[PDB]
């Protein structure tokens, strides 16, 4: 009945995206050829939310893959599950963006964007009732950031009444993977505040921490990091794909969690997460899950939620569970940690429960926090950007692509405004 | 899909190219005849059946050095028309290279380049290998650079340059040439990667236990760095960086386009066995001045941008940790206008090693491209050298003979003074 | 219904602690894997007092292991029963304290203490109703003494209404195992008088004597010594874990035995103790047990109870016994030895009986004496400390870690005060 | 997990290190090639696969002694970069060691130490082996000690020192060197364990029935003591004592940091069979002056702190009993300000014995570290010796030649006078 259209932009976007797709396939019992080999009828009932049926009992992701370089695409196509994707849904350029937002948004991306838009339009027009769009990408690169952002805006123009979701991997506090990261991030944020309905702030640093401290992983891989993100994504759409006792889809969650339009930057979290050794030495009950959820060590954003206050929290539970227990525990946590919840929104917690747990587990949870602590992240980027601009450093790389200084200033202004707004509510 | 053209200019360039191409062949399993019994396609075109040809042009104004290529082991590897030779050399004279001798062969070389480009679907750009000191490496290269910009423009151009040492130097006129080529090439080059023969010698002696390093050894060492730089294009990695990237991440102002290369670990089979070559340890090695490939004092300068290209059995988290540690270390200082100073590439393929080479086989390596205000010092000495000789007009007549005017020298001086000023000012 | 949280600090603490845990496991029929293989339903009814149920019919000690060195931890994990412990409950530093109280309390311990506190907090919050805490440690080292003491204080701040119990191995009279022992002991005592509810004074010398004279053990091991301590501990909590005719838990015992807050340093004792040969030549009756209990040779503190007076005695009996006999015998002993009991507390003896005897035996007893003779121990330490301070010997090792002379003086003052108080009542 | 770095300075240091490392290898089953077919990790790093490398640095200002290491049986055991040699020795001259010759190599050795430390997760500290009398053992060691304190500071530093004998001595300037190194190292060392060659000779002759003990034998004997000291870190025991412990338990005032070593039982296979080597008997042996490793009169001094490290088949109770007995004995006197004088370690592993060694295999051993006012006597004789020679300014010119000033000698004298005064005053 309801449909979700998936977009992947740039290297990061593609790589997370592939993992996500794999996860989804596993969940719905679909193999790398597109054929359903599942058992439970529940797995197929709402398969149309993510998959088009392409005849011969074969299913294909409603997924669009975009990059200014073909290498990523090649890597994807050759990977496990590369064959399930529709060949015509890979839309690639030849040049690349060289970690330049300007190229992604105004130059190379501009040339290619039309084709992708057309593909998206086609996808929408086949599907009976699109709920909306989910875009996976980084804010630190050129493609995912500049071209992805462009795509968002164009999508919104066509479909202003549909929900626009992003899973954005943002620049970490400790270590930077690009020199121009603050610029790319900032510009992306500028467009995101105005054109998305919600943005899930994923931080690689946080993921690494989780892998090391919670998962006890000596040598985490980028794949492993991506897996967590994928899991979170899966958790977020579970009520669209399976039955439940209390169901909340993308719109319900959004309305519960966004009290003012601009404040839609979430810190996602996933629970439970245990080692191979520490699997034995804890019981699988709701309390444990709750504990895991409400903990700085389990947040996928590099921000301490105890340095701000939660405006809203959405908790999405999967498995056969006592609702009473959930209700009690959510209450109890709030009572305990009253100081970390804004006082003028009574009952800060929204709860949803889906009967189908993920594979291999008896019970799972996904957490979405809208915390005023996110401001810290914004502040750090903002300061950096200001510093860089003070010396006009690297600016000719962007102005050379047709961009004007004024745009930068505007972006800065928006960034500062957002943080001010966050502070006000805090 | 996306392709890279290599240009080898003068003796030094040609010899480096020989090494590099050999290494490439070894890495992709291409025999010296062009046969192999598909990413290598970025460097090699394919002809008919079971033959692969480098996307390369070799140029020298005298025949002797290239004649060795055309008679040597890899004679069948290169197509004859891409090995271009004149009759008379530039005789360590920029003017002969840029004007008198160079203007006779430049058109031909441009045509070949154009033909090469015709076979490209996604041209990334050009890698030019040349010395600063030789008449062809300087004069011809500047001519070629300018021409490239007109024909192409927006495509990225990268230089690998044997920068002259402070104490050790072969030519007498080398300073003149270096200044002049710098002046003429400045507005035409996007990024130039300097290295120094003295530094490579010292590293060979100290780290590889080689009593008497030969030019071949140096060339081989250079080849590794080149491989590291281009591995992101020639293989698929975890997190990877193309040729279009560097210029944006390493050049904060257009004229300050001289990042320097450092490779680690460079060690023999003796000292390789008795060491756990971890990611942190290799990374740390790169930020200590004795291992770096240009003779210069980074401790007396500040870092502006640093790019680290890792290869082999390497995982992101440990790299991140290493970077954090480096940041923490007070003796490694970054300029205040650059809070994010690292650009990081990680590729799955370990460095392949040439049979009969000086280097041991390692699980991991790193090539750092670093941009530092310490280059100012290097520039200064060169300037001083120029100044002395010009004060007496020593050798000036030769240049004039080949059509150069005295005013050009003055202009060159002025431009270098400007450059050094710029370098100073960025620091503060 | 009621819960006990166990803490082990330093080498001594860990080593005793492990033994204790083993003993408890044996008693409750739990094997080194955490699974119950017992027979009697009584063994499992109150298993929650010491064990959390971690699902898959597996049980895990509510035990926190703390040390500034990892070697001890490693030794424990590799030992028999090392696998039953929750891996996340081992909290270890890297440096060590080098038998320096200052390091344990102010420096190295300070760095690590937060983590341990957090773990303890977590443990408390899972358990429904904590009775309180038991800490095993020495007073003579740096970790158990300095860090252990620190832990106590922090615990008390959080949980001021819960019972704080210590099993402290104290410096012997004859031979010293460290040169700075008097300092470490003294400082520990200073904190203990103010922050614990009761402290069981264990002396290694006394244990050795017991092993040699009573147990007829040619070559006693530290393990054997620890065993006795473990047994005593088990005896002390028996009424929480099993049924009985007359039951006394930790609070009941404390109120019976501590007439003034500062006078909470007990001389524990355990009965019966026989050789392999002398097992045949005595009958297992209450009188024998009583005799064993009221005897200087059977006390685990290096103090002669006949050199002072008993303020209070608590006797805890295990096995199927006639209460009348017990009552008579306790009366009779008091009548006989009137001069060793304070005259202004009529009926100096408190009695408790648990129906479940320990394994391998028909009947057992645990003795807790609050004797004014403990003053002797305090005096001996005090004198030594004063002597050392007279020459400022070793002081720079402590002052170098940020400690001030004034603290030492304060500690001395408290020590002297305690002994004066003891004398007054005597 | 927790690691220990060994530094071997000069001839004596190097030779002792050779013994010690051999012993370690024997104990952990490490072959001379670094292979073994996990507590040993505290002393050995692990590289790649099936190779283990000592956490050690060997330093000498001349090549000859270390050249034997690099050509000998254990050439593959050590990594080449951790065996550091200059060209010219310190020629029994503190000044050459500390200034003229030492300042050329110190930076290099510091760098290596830093690199070693980089591979440590829980660095316990450093063990430095050196003579007081040699120019490198004195002058270089003092230089190195000072440097260590600046770089590290809070980490513990322990010295093993061949203290010069009263009658037997090799060098002529030995007193000068001993005083000067004492002066300069005093504020930088936490604890220094002296031993004496005369004493070891006598013990070898008397207790082991060896007519003609060689330096090798002495070294071997020393190695055992070292093993005893570090067994608490290299194995797991009943009741055990780390390197951080000693400094707190043996040093009552900062300058009085010279405890002395005694080992028991040291006996051949002849006299081992015809004896029940019980715990009491071995312990008692250690408090009789003929078995102690420094020539000196404890009967004329008082004990201030005593640390007993037992190894092998030993049970606490008997040790306790032995200690009690010792306390009871009127001829073994402890200062009145120290009622608790014993620190006790007990480790399960019996002493391992080198094939072809002088010592028989025993069930139990003990290493006592004792701090005694009797060291004052030893200091006094040395002082007297210094005084005589300086009265005539004998040899003083040599020191001056290498940059030392006469005033330094005076300062050194003054400091030693202070030290002896302090020692006296503690006694009363
Ligand atoms: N690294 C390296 N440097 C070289 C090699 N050959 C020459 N050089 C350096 O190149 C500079 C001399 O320039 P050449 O390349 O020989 O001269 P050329 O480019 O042929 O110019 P002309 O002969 O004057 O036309 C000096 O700085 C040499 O040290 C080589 O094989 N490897
Ligand atoms: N125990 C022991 N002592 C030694 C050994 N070799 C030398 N000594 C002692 O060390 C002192 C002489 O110092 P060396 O170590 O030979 O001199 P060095 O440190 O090399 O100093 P220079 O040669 O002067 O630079 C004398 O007291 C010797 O008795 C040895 O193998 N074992
Ligand atoms: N989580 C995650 N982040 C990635 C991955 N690959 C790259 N990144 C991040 O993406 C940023 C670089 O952007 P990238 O997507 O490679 O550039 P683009 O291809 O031009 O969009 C850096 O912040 C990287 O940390 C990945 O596989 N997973
Ligand atoms: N009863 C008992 N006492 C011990 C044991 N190990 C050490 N001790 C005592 O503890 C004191 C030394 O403290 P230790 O625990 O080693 O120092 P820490 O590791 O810093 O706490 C001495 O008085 C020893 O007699 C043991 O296993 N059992
Ligand atoms: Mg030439
Ligand atoms: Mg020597």
């Amino acid at each position: 009945m309801r449909e979700i259209v998936h977009i992947q932009a740039g290297q990061c976007g593609n790589q997370i995206g592939a993992k996500f797709w794999e996860v989804i396939s596993d969940e719905h019992g679909i193999d790398p050829t597109g054929s359903y080999h599942g058992d439970s009828d529940l797995q197929l009932e709402r398969i149309n939310v993510y998959y088009n049926e392409a005849a011969g009992n074969k299913y294909v992701p409603r997924a669009i893959l975009v990059d200014l370089e073909p290498g990523t695409m090649d890597s994807v196509r050759s990977g496990p599950f590369g064959q399930i994707f529709r060949p015509d849904n890979f839309v690639f350029g030849q040049s690349g963006a060289g970690n330049n937002w300007a190229k992604g948004h105004y130059t190379e991306g501009a040339e290619l964007v039309d084709s992708v838009l057309d593909v998206v339009r086609k996808e929408s027009e086949s599907c009976d009732c699109l709920q909306g769009f989910q875009l996976t990408h980084s804010l630190g690169g050129g493609t995912g950031s500049g071209m992805g952002t462009l795509l968002i805006s164009k999508i919104r123009e066509e479909y202003p009444d549909r929900i626009m979701n992003t899973f954005s991997v943002v620049p970490s506090p400790k270590v930077s993977d690009t020199v121009v990261e603050p610029y790319n991030a900032t510009l992306s944020v500028h467009q995101l505040v105005e054109n998305t309905d919600e943005t899930y702030c994923i931080d690689n640093e946080a993921l690494y921490d989780i892998c090391f401290r919670t998962l006890k992983l000596t040598t985490p891989t980028y794949g492993d990091l991506n897996h967590l993100v994928s899991a979170t994504m899966s958790g977020v759409t579970t009520c669209l794909r399976f039955p439940g006792q209390l169901n909340a889809d993308l719109r319900k969650l959004a309305v519960n969690m966004v009290p003012f339009p601009r404040l839609h930057f979430f810190m996602p979290g996933f629970a439970p997460l245990t080692s191979r050794g520490s699997q034995q030495y804890r019981a699988l009950t709701v309390p444990e899950l709750t504990q895991q959820m409400f903990d700085a060590k389990n947040m996928m954003a590099a921000c301490d939620p105890r340095h701000g206050r939660y405006l809203t929290v959405a908790a999405v539970f999967r498995g056969r569970m006592s609702m009473k227990e959930v209700d009690e525990q959510m209450l109890n946590v709030q009572n305990k940690n009253s100081s970390y919840f804004v006082e003028w929104i009574p009952n800060n917690v929204k709860t949803a429960v889906c009967d189908i747990p993920p594979r291999g587990l008896k019970m799972s949870a996904t957490f979405i926090g809208n915390s005023t602590a996110i401001q810290e992240l914004f502040k750090r980027i903002s300061e950096q950007f200001t510093a860089m601009f003070r010396r006009k450093a690297f600016l000719h790389w962007y102005t050379g692509e047709g961009m004007d200084e004024m745009e930068f200033t505007e972006a800065e202004s928006n960034m500062n405004d957002l943080v001010s707004e966050y502070q006000q509510y805090q | 899909m996306r392709e890279c053209i290599s240009i080898h200019v003068g003796q030094a360039g040609v010899q480096i190219g020989n090494a590099c191409w050999e290494l490439y062949c070894l890495e992709h399993g291409i025999q010296p005849d062009g046969q192999m019994p598909d990413s290598f396609n970025t460097f090699f075109s394919e002809t008919g059946a079971g033959k692969h040809v480098p996307r390369a042009v070799f140029v020298d104004l005298e025949p002797t050095v290239i004649d060795e290529v055309r008679t040597g082991t890899y004679r069948q590897l290169f197509h004859p028309e891409q090995l271009i030779t004149g009759k008379e050399d530039a005789a360590n004279n920029y003017a002969r290279g840029h004007y008198t001798i160079g203007k006779e062969i430049i058109d031909l070389v441009l045509d070949r380049i154009r033909k090469l480009a015709d076979q490209c679907t996604g041209l990334q750009g050009f890698l030019v290998f040349h010395s600063f000191g030789g008449g062809t490496g300087s004069g011809f290269t500047s001519l070629l650079m300018e021409r490239l910009s007109v024909d192409y423009g927006k495509k990225s151009k990268l230089e690998f340059s044997i920068y002259p040492a402070p104490q050790v130097s072969t030519a007498v006129v080398e300073p003149y040439n270096s200044i002049l080529t710098t002046h003429t090439t400045l507005e035409h080059s996007d990024c130039a990667f300097m290295v120094d023969n003295e530094a490579i010698y010292d590293i060979c002696r100290r780290n590889l236990d080689i009593e008497r390093p030969t030019y071949t050894n140096l060339n081989r060492l250079i080849s590794q760095i080149v491989s590291s730089i281009t591995a992101s294009l020639r293989f698929d990695g975890a997190l990877n960086v193309d040729l279009t990237e560097f210029q944006t991440n390493l050049v904060p102002y257009p004229r300050i386009h001289f990042p320097l290369a450092t490779y680690a670990p460079v060690i023999s089979a003796e000292k390789a066995y008795h060491e756990q070559l971890s990611v942190a340890e290799i990374t740390n090695a790169c930020f200590e001045p004795a291992n770096q490939m240009v003779k210069c004092d980074p401790r007396h300068g500040k870092y502006m941008a640093c790019c680290l290209l890792y290869r082999g059995d390497v995982v992101p988290k440990d790299v991140n940790a290493a970077i954090a540690t480096i940041k923490t270390k007070r003796s490694i200082q970054f300029v205040d206008w650059c809070p994010t100073g690292f650009k990081v590439g990680i590729n799955y393929q370990p460095p392949t090693v040439v049979p009969g080479g000086d280097l041991a086989k390692v699980q991991r390596a790193v090539c750092m491209l670093s941009n530092t205000t310490a280059i100012a010092e290097a520039w200064a000495r060169l300037d001083h050298k120029f100044d002395l000789m010009y004060a007496k007009r020593a050798f000036v007549h030769w240049y004039v003979g080949e059509g150069m005017e005295e005013g050009e020298f003055s202009e060159a001086r002025e431009d270098m003074a400007a450059l050094e000023k710029d370098y100073e000012e960025v620091g503060v």
